[PDB]
């Protein structure tokens, strides 16, 4: 159901913008000035470009020197609701030379 | 004059931070809103070459 990210200052054209998004077939990464989704729902001049219950998906953003950094993990999980008390280190994934740095950021989900 | 640079607007740059705003510059505390004169001037400065 959630399908990416979005990352920025104004997030509305003012400035360039961070877009994540997995298609299911693809992980595809964008920053932009323009809103294709301006709010976060997503049916059933861009200055870099990038391509690549039961379970859980943990992650950590990121942001230094112009660089924006993702460290992730999976797991199929358990407990009623929350996060599973215990621990499990998360891995490093990309590296992305982007020069935006972000005070606002929002998720993408998928629906009918 | 299609080669250029910003004078001041605020606070500095973080290295590496990737600038691309065009709204007005303050050279003070107005309420600018669009209008030049003084407190207020456009954003780029370009060379004389
Ligand atoms: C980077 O984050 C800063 C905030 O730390 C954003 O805000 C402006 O940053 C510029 C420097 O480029 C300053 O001149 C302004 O005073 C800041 N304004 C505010 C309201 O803080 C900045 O927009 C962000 N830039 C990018 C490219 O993402
Ligand atoms: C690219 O986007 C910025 C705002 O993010 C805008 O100021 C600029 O005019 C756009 N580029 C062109 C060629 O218009
Ligand atoms: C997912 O993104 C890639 C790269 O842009 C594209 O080739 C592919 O067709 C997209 N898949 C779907 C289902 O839209």
């Amino acid at each position: 159901i959630i399908r990416g990210w979005i990352f920025g200052t104004t997030l509305d054209s003012k400035t360039q913008s961070l877009l994540i998004v997995n298609n299911a077939t693809n992980v595809v990464i964008k920053v932009c000035e323009f809103q294709f989704c301006n709010d976060p729902f997503l049916d059933v001049n861009c200055t870099f470009e990038y391509v690549s219950f039961k379970n859980l998906r943990e992650f950590v953003f990121k942001n230094i020197d112009g660089y924006f950094k993702i460290y992730s993990k999976h797991t199929p999980i358990n407990l009623v609701r929350d996060l599973p008390q215990g621990f499990s280190a998360l891995e490093p994934l990309v590296d992305l030379p982007i020069g935006i740095n972000i005070t606002r950021f929002q998720t993408l989900l998928a629906l009918h | 004059y299609n080669y250029r640079y910003r004078l001041f607007r605020k606070s500095n740059l973080k290295p590496f931070e990737r600038d691309i705003s065009t709204e007005i510059y303050q050279a003070g505390s107005k309420p600018c809103n669009g209008v030049e004169g003084f407190n207020c001037y456009f954003p780029l400065q370009s060379y004389g070459f």
